[PDB]
């Protein structure tokens, strides 16, 4: 579960982030488009290279998630329940893939949080992106 | 890296296998078990419930034309990067299908030859075919760009 | 997750089980050692050789945990809480390793129970592995 | 298998780090973001914090220690088999460490890489780290029975 001190960890982080949430997501999903190079077999439909609109658009619908995520941290079952509908009975994306954009989240937010990513609060971020996950895949079977 | 008697108890067991019976076996279990791989079969007709999915014609025939490669693929144990090649290029520029499916797969496949086969899939037949599925889906994932 | 149909299948499959389960506890690991050589890296001090006395006891002490959570389906986290602890605090088992125990669990229940692993029934036990999985390694972090 | 252009990124972004820094930082991350690794540190003294953690010399030391032989690696990156078998056979053999915790290890690696080096740590730096880490993790899994 996440701790108190996880959520107070993930709320000052994505407060920082503030604005540029969007930004971050899109980044993110560069960050694993490039790096592993299967998660994009869910996209044949999108431009990936860099600089893509659709990457932007999708990249801040999943930052908005997240913000959402965040703001109902105590929550987060129903919050995410139009998309964990979405993830399991259409998109039906791989349950691998959320560790995959879940680190590249984590790495985007360290390359933006110079101050704020220390030791414990990149710990309290995975925990938080692992629960997300969770969340996301628990209506699969 | 199979041993020279791992690859003939590989090849042992399944002198003894209806590839056709054991493909659709499997793949339907694929889509019971792993419900999210049916993604890639809206065009295959009913799936409704475990017995639509192992009773579906379309189901069967897929995994007739899937298990039928991956046991031909056993006659080339030192080249499956090689022989998957091709297959490899098609399940990823056309096909779109992530990877981890062939590991799924490979589960599910170990699964219905330990069921099939009872007391004869053994833990060091098992470990045969560990290493058999493993390396199949290194294979098939080998040419994703 | 559990649903209530797969809390039926577990128990018939496990039921069947019975005076069994030491022993298939015990095939379940050596299948693991075999199958998959680095979770060895978690028992260095046993004999792992076939037939050896602490794998047979090991065996039997992970079959009757599974048998207590099946017992306890609706409440696993509390049942299993003081081994929810012990791997948490001490074993500290990494968890991708419980995927390659539920599997092997999973094949000697397939070799075993021929009439009872319906695809249907398949997919619960998975589910069920699955679980107990999630709550051994609730406290992790 | 990494390209020439991720070779040059890997050198050009390694040039300048300062590996005993980077290795007590990812070592220390580990052991605070996934505390289980830490069941191979008993002996190391305090690791009851995250401070704790960051601050332990014997964490620090070996940090270097780590990074430092990953370092050596980076001068082979076309044999990372050859490169780190003895370290691999160590590490099964008298060490017992599961080989996911080189896993782990790489991915708070990239993680101190992106915090430490920001907007220069760029997607395509990312991607070929991202393989080098695999590679190592493989290449030290790689004599495991
Ligand atoms: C942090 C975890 C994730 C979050 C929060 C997230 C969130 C979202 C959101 C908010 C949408 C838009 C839904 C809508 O249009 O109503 C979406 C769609 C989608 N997601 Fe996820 N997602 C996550 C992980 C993943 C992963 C790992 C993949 C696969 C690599 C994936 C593949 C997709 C695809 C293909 C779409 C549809 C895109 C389109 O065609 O517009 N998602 N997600
Ligand atoms: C043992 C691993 C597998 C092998 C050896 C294999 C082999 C094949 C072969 C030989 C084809 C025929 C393509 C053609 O006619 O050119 C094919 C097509 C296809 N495969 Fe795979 N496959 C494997 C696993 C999977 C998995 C796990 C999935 C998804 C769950 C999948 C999805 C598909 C799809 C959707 C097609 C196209 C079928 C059609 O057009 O009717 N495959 N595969
Ligand atoms: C199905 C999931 C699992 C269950 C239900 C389970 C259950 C148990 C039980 C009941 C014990 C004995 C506790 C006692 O003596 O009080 C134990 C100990 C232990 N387990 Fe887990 N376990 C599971 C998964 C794993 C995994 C995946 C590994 C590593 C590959 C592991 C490694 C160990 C080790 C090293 C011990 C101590 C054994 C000894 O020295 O006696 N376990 N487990
Ligand atoms: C990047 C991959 C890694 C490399 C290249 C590496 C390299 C090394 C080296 C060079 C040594 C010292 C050899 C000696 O004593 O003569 C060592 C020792 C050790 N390593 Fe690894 N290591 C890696 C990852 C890990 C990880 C992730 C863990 C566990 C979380 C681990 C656990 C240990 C332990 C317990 C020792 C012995 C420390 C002691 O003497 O008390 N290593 N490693
Ligand atoms: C029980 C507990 C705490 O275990 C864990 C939680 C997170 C991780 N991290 C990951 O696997 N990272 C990870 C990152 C990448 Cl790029 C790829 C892959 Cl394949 C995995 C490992 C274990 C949980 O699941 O919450
Ligand atoms: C969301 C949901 C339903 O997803 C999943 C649940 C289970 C699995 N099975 C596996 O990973 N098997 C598996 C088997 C082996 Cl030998 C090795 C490894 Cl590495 C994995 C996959 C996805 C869940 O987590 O419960």
């Amino acid at each position: 579960v996440l701790s108190p001190a996880d959520k107070t960890n993930v709320k000052a982080a994505w407060g920082k982030v503030g604005a540029h949430a969007g930004e971050y997501g899109a980044e993110a999903l560069e960050r694993m488009f490039l790096s592993f190079p299967t998660t994009k077999t869910y996209f044949p439909h999108f431009d990936l290279s860099h600089g893509s609109a659709q990457v932007k658009g999708h990249g801040k619908k999943v930052a908005d998630a997240l913000t959402n995520a965040v703001a109902h941290v105590d929550d987060m079952p129903n919050a995410l329940s139009a998309l964990s509908d979405l993830h399991a009975h259409k998109l039906r994306v791989d349950p691998v893939n959320f560790k995959l954009l879940s680190h590249c989240l984590l790495v985007t937010l360290a390359a933006h949080l110079p101050a704020e990513f220390t030791p414990a609060v990149h710990a309290s971020l995975d925990k938080f992106l692992a629960s997300v996950s969770t969340v996301l895949t628990s209506k699969y079977r | 890296h199979l041993t020279p008697e791992e690859k003939s108890a590989v090849t042992a067991l399944w002198g003894k296998v209806n590839v056709d019976e054991v493909g659709g076996e499997a793949l339907g279990r694929l889509l019971v078990v792993y419900p999210w791989t049916q993604r890639f079969f809206e065009s295959f007709g009913d799936l409704s419930t475990p017995d639509a999915v192992m009773g579906n014609p379309k189901v069967k025939a897929h995994g007739k034309k899937v298990l039928g490669a991956f046991s031909d693929g056993l006659a080339h144990l030192d080249n499956l990067k090689g022989t998957f090649a091709t297959l490899s290029e098609l399940h990823c520029d056309k096909l779109h299908v992530d990877p981890e499916n062939f590991r799924l797969l490979g589960n599910v496949l170990v699964c219905v030859l330990a069921h099939h086969f009872g007391k004869e899939f053994t833990p060091p037949v098992q470990a045969a075919y560990q290493k058999v599925v493993a390396g199949v889906a290194n294979a098939l994932a080998h040419k994703y760009h």
